[PDB]
C-alpha cells in the first residue's frame, strides 16, 4: 500500500479564520509587534536630547535650575518627563509656545 | 489526521509493502507549498511601507477643538487599521488552509491518475496495489513514472 | 540608554519590522500602525490535527 | 435546483424506492455550514468595534481652511469605508455562494465513494441503485455505514 | 499548455479525426467566463466614487503644527490606499486564474461525465475514443448530447 498522508507535530498555536475559530497550526507567524525593549534610543543615529527636570521654556530661557543641563549640537527628538515641572519661574505668558516646540523638536 | 513522524517536509508519502516500510516528504508539493506561503507572508509584510512621522501634536486649553479634530484623525485611522487587520488576518488563515489541502488533494489526483485500475482506493490517503509493487515501484508512483501496462496483468488476475 | 532604532515609542524603542503594533498610539519614526487588537496571528502551515 | 418541499436544513437527500419516498435534511452538512456562516457574519459585524465620538466640530468664518480640513477629513474616511464596504460584500457574497456550493459537493462525493460500483451516477445529484436499496439501506449510505460487499452481488447480477 | 493558433475565445476544444482536424472555442464557457470578469474590473473600478474636492491647503510660519495635521492626514490616507490597493490587486490576480483555471475544469468534467466508459482519459485536457467518433460524434460531445449508448458497442468490441 501506498498513502498519501501530511505532516503534524507538536504545536499548540490557534488562528481564527472567517468560518471556525481556534485552529491549530503546525507553523504560525505574527504580523503585530507586541514588544518593546524598555528604552529611549537615538533614532536614525541620532541621539535625543533629554532635559531631565526641566520643560522647553525652562531650557530656552535659562531657568537657573537648567543650567546643569549640557547643550546639544543636534538631536532627533525631544524627551521631557511628566515631572518636567521647571519652566517659566517669573509668571506670565509664553506666547506661541506650542509652534516653538515644534520648530526645537528635531 | 497528518504524520508527527513525517518532519521533512508539510506534504508527503507513507508506505508498507514485502520489502520494508517508512515516509517521506514529497519535495516537489512541499516546496512549491512553501515558496506560496513564503511570498503570501512576505507580501502582507513588505507592502505596508511607511514613512517617517511624527504622531503627537501638542495643542493649548483654548484650542479644543484642534486637539479634538486630531483625536478623530487618529481614531479613524485606527479603527480602519484595526478592523482589515482582523478580515486580513481571518481571511487569509482560511486561504492558507484551503491552499495547503489543495495541494495535498493534487498529489492524491496525480497517484490515482497513474495507477488507474491497478490499485484500490481505500481511505486514509492509501491506493492498495493489486500486484505486487516493491520499493522500485512506489518510488516510481512517487516521481510520476509508474509503468502501468506492466503491472496490469497481475492486477487482473490477483482479482479473477 | 546607547542604543538606536527606527521607531521610538514612550514606553521604549521598537525594534521590529512587522506592519501593526499594540504598544502605544504615539510614535515617532518609520512605525507600524497602531491597532487595538491583540493578535493578528497569521497562519503559515496547515492544521495540526494528528 | 432546489426542493422548495425540503424546509428543515440548507441540504439534504431524497429518495424513492419499494417501500417508499420522501426526503430529509443531512444535518451533519447542515449544521456545520450554519456555524460557518454564523461566523463569518459575526466576525464582520464583531470585528468593528468602535468607540464614543462626537463627529460634528464648529468653525467661524474666519476658519475655513479649517472646516475645509476637518471636511477632507470626513471625505476621506467616508470613501474608504464605502469602497471596503462594497468590496467586502461583493466578495464575501461570491465566497459564501462558493463554499454552500462544496458542502453540497463533498456529500456527494461521499455518497459515491460508498457506493462504488453498486450505483449509477445519473445526475441531479442522483445514484440510481443497481440493486434493491429498501429504507435501512438508503439510510446506511446517508448515515456513511453502505455495507458495500453485500449488495456486490445483486449489483452485478442485474447488469450480467 | 494553450494553443498560440485558437483565438477566437479563452476556452475550446481541439480534436482529430477520420475526417479532419482542428479547434473551436467554447463559446458557452467564454462568455461565461467573460461575464464574470467584466464584472469584476468593472466593480472594482465603479464602486469607487468620489466627490469633489481640493486637496491642497495654505498655513503660514506659525501654523506648523496645522500644516503637520494636514500632511498627517494625507499620509494616512495614502497608505491605506496604497496598501488596500496592492493587496485588492494580488488577491484579485490569484482568484481571477483560480477562475479561470475552474472554468476549463468543469469543461472537462462535463466532457467526461457524457463519454463514461467510451473513452479513455489519457492527458492534455484529450479523451481517446474506443469506437469510431467523426465529426457529428464530436460536436454532440462539445453541445452535450452525446449519445452515448449507441458507441457503446463499438467501444467494447475494441477493448474485448
Ligand atoms: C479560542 O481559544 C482561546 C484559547 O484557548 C484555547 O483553545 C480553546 C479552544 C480551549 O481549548 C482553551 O482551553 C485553550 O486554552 C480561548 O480563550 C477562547 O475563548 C476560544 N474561543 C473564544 C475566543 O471564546
Ligand atoms: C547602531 O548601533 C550599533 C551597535 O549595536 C553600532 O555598530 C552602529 O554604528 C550604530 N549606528 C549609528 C548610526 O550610530
Ligand atoms: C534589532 O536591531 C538590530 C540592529 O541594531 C538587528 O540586527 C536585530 O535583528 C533587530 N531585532 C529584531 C527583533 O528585529
Amino acid at each position: 500500500t501506498l498513502c498519501i498522508g501530511y505532516h503534524a507535530n507538536n504545536s499548540t498555536d490557534t488562528v481564527d479564520t472567517v468560518l471556525e475559530k481556534n485552529v491549530t497550526v503546525t507553523h504560525s507567524v505574527n504580523l503585530l509587534e507586541d514588544k518593546h525593549n524598555g528604552k529611549l534610543c537615538k533614532l536614525r543615529g541620532v541621539a535625543p536630547l533629554h532635559l531631565g527636570k526641566c520643560n522647553i521654556a525652562g531650557w530656552i530661557l535659562g531657568n537657573p535650575e537648567c543650567e546643569s543641563l549640557s547643550t546639544a549640537s543636534s538631536w532627533s527628538y525631544i524627551v521631557e518627563t511628566p515631572s518636567s515641572d521647571n519652566g517659566t519661574c517669573y509668571p506670565g505668558d509664553f506666547i506661541d509656545y506650542e509652534e516653538l516646540r515644534e520648530q526645537l523638536s528635531s | 489526521g497528518g504524520w508527527t513522524g513525517m518532519v521533512d517536509g508539510w506534504y508527503g508519502y507513507h508506505h508498507q509493502n514485502e520489502q520494508g516500510s517508512g515516509y517521506a516528504a514529497d519535495l516537489k508539493s512541499t516546496q512549491n507549498a512553501i515558496d506560496g506561503i513564503t511570498n503570501k507572508v512576505n507580501s502582507v509584510i513588505e507592502k505596508m511601507n511607511t514613512q517617517f512621522t511624527a504622531v503627537g501634536k501638542e495643542f493649548n486649553h483654548l484650542e479644543k477643538r484642534i486637539e479634538n479634530l486630531n483625536k478623530k484623525v487618529d481614531d479613524g485611522f485606527l479603527d480602519i487599521w484595526t478592523y482589515n487587520a482582523e478580515l486580513l488576518v481571518l481571511l487569509e488563515n482560511e486561504r492558507t488552509l484551503d491552499y495547503h489541502d489543495s495541494n495535498v488533494k493534487n498529489l492524491y489526483e496525480k497517484v490515482r491518475s497513474q495507477l488507474k485500475n491497478n490499485a484500490k482506493e481505500i481511505g486514509n490517503g492509501c491506493f492498495e496495489f493489486y500486484h505486487k509493487c516493491d520499493n522500485t515501484c512506489m518510488e516510481s508512483v512517487k516521481n510520476g513514472t509508474y509503468d502501468y501496462p506492466k503491472y496490469s496483468e497481475e492486477a487482473k488476475l490477483n482479482r479473477e | 540608554h546607547d542604543c538606536n532604532t527606527t521607531c521610538q515609542t514612550p514606553k521604549g524603542a521598537i525594534n521590529t519590522s512587522l506592519p501593526f503594533q499594540n504598544i502605544h498610539p504615539i510614535t515617532i519614526g518609520k512605525c507600524p500602525k497602531y491597532v487595538k487588537s491583540t493578535k493578528l496571528r497569521l497562519a503559515t502551515g496547515l492544521r495540526n490535527i494528528p
